[PDB]
């Protein structure tokens, strides 16, 4: 009791794709 | 540019170098910053031929530029990335991260960073064709210093990616294999390295207690609380959010925490310039204040009730939201010392000043600190000097108020207050 997990979204991690730019 | 017209002629041609140099065209178009025309590139239908292209082991450019430009359409939508599994991708990647060339294989572990990226399905998917053994297979090395710099960040971000994502969380089994390499990650000197190794604990301790231990047993807490004092926030940014993590688990592993120093690390952060850095600080403290008495205690000894004070007096709002729970849950759990002591520190001013509040819930988990500290002061036979207190800066006023306020707990435990000591 008393413990509170965080709800993260999608914003708050770090980026799940990236395109290759060069 | 070419135009999207003129790759397909080029696609089709049955000329290996003409589809070649086509291919290389909609690698270009597809690396542009501005709009690249993916849809296009998808409704022309060219994914089953990039795809095929990832065979042609005699010609490793064309394999090269086709990993390449559908890496980048995974890099899209879900649509898009599916439009990339949909065409036999996932195994064709898997293949060529037994490349003999580098740069092929490296575009491999790309491309399929991006589709497990996705969500947990094709993370899983991913898993099941049998990527975790080769990937592993490429950091098989005695020193990770040996590896390019390029090709380690990818990999690393793209085991992140197979950390990534709940409901469901990633396979046991599959976690289990990861993480020793893992924990080399978290041990290596590179900053981009660092910080997505962080970012994967977190993903992997953002979950039930039975998850926050595989990942505590391999004794990574230390690394992270040396991570926690970094002066890149690339790095302080995710650490943090690990520690958080396996601090709203068992006492036991919030213990730990505490056991590697993690609250030495306390002072700077509850200060910290960046806003959500303090916040999520303020949110690992209250977790830690809903601990045993003597992780209490040793909040208090580390010397943090005056940082508490000082974020509840003045920070972004959030942040006081989470310093108010941090109150509540030291008051519901702490000793009679340790509440003198938080009032002596100059909880109550702040605590008032936060009762002006347009949020319910902070309001309500105000209300359950002060009638905590009340019920510490029966036991002194001093709720005469606290309700003083409480009307000297204010709170009386307030309180008083909140018995007119809409929400029902709001202003039942206000009225009961006032009854019982004012």
């Amino acid at each position: 009791s008393g413990k509170r997990k965080l709800i993260t979204s999608e914003e708050e991690r770090s980026p799940a794709k990236r395109g290759r730019k060069s | 540019n070419w135009s999207v017209e003129d790759i397909v002629k080029g696609i089709n041609s049955n000329n290996l170098e003409s589809q070649l140099q086509a291919t290389q065209a909609a690698r270009k178009l597809l690396s542009r910053e501005k709009q690249p025309p993916i849809d296009n590139i998808i409704r022309a239908g060219l994914i089953p031929k990039f795809v095929s292209f990832l065979g042609k082991t005699d010609c490793s450019p064309i394999q090269f530029e086709s990993a390449w430009a559908l890496t980048n359409i995974a890099s899209g939508t879900s649509e898009q990335t599916k439009a990339v599994v949909d065409g036999g991708a996932i195994p064709a990647f898997i293949s060529l991260l037994a490349s003999p060339h580098a740069h092929i294989s490296e575009q491999a572990v790309w491309a399929l960073g991006n589709i497990a990226g996705d969500g947990s399905a094709f993370r899983d998917l991913v898993i099941k064709h049998g990527a975790i053994d080769p990937l592993l297979a490429l950091l098989a090395v005695p020193d990770l210093s040996t590896l390019a710099c390029g090709y380690l960040r990818n990999l690393t971000w793209t085991l992140s990616n197979l950390c990534r994502n709940k409901n469901p969380a990633p396979p046991l089994d599959a976690v289990e294999q990861i993480l020793p390499t893992l924990v080399r990650l978290l041990h290596h000197n590179d900053p981009e390295v660092l910080a997505d190794s962080c970012w994967a604990i977190s993903y992997l301790t953002d979950g039930p207690n039975e998850r926050i231990e595989m990942v505590v047993k391999k004794g990574v807490v230390p690394q992270l609380v040396k991570l926690l004092g970094a002066t890149e926030l690339p790095i302080v940014t995710p650490a943090l959010r690990a520690i958080g993590n396996i601090v709203t688990g068992t006492d036991e592993q919030t213990q730990k925490v505490i056991d590697a120093g993690a609250l030495a690390v306390f002072p700077s952060l509850l200060t910290n310039p960046k806003t959500n850095i303090q916040k999520e600080a303020t949110w690992t403290m209250s977790n830690i204040t809903a601990g045993r008495q003597d992780q209490i205690q040793q909040v208090v000894n580390h010397g943090l009730v005056p940082f508490l004070v000082g974020v509840l007096s003045k920070a972004d709002f959030k942040t006081q939201k989470e310093a108010a729970w941090a109150i509540t849950n030291y008051t519901s759990g702490g000793t009679v010392e340790q509440i003198v002591y938080l009032v002596h520190c100059g909880i109550i001013e702040p605590l008032m000043n936060l009762l002006s509040a347009k949020d319910t819930k902070i309001i309500q988990v105000i209300l359950d600190a002060i009638s905590n500290i009340f019920q510490a002061a029966e036991k002194l036979g001093e709720t005469e000097k606290l309700s003083i207190m409480i009307e000297e800066c204010g709170g009386l006023d307030k309180i008083e108020a909140l018995q007119r306020h809409e929400n029902e707990s709001v202003y039942k435990a206000s009225l009961n207050l006032i009854e019982k000591y004012f």
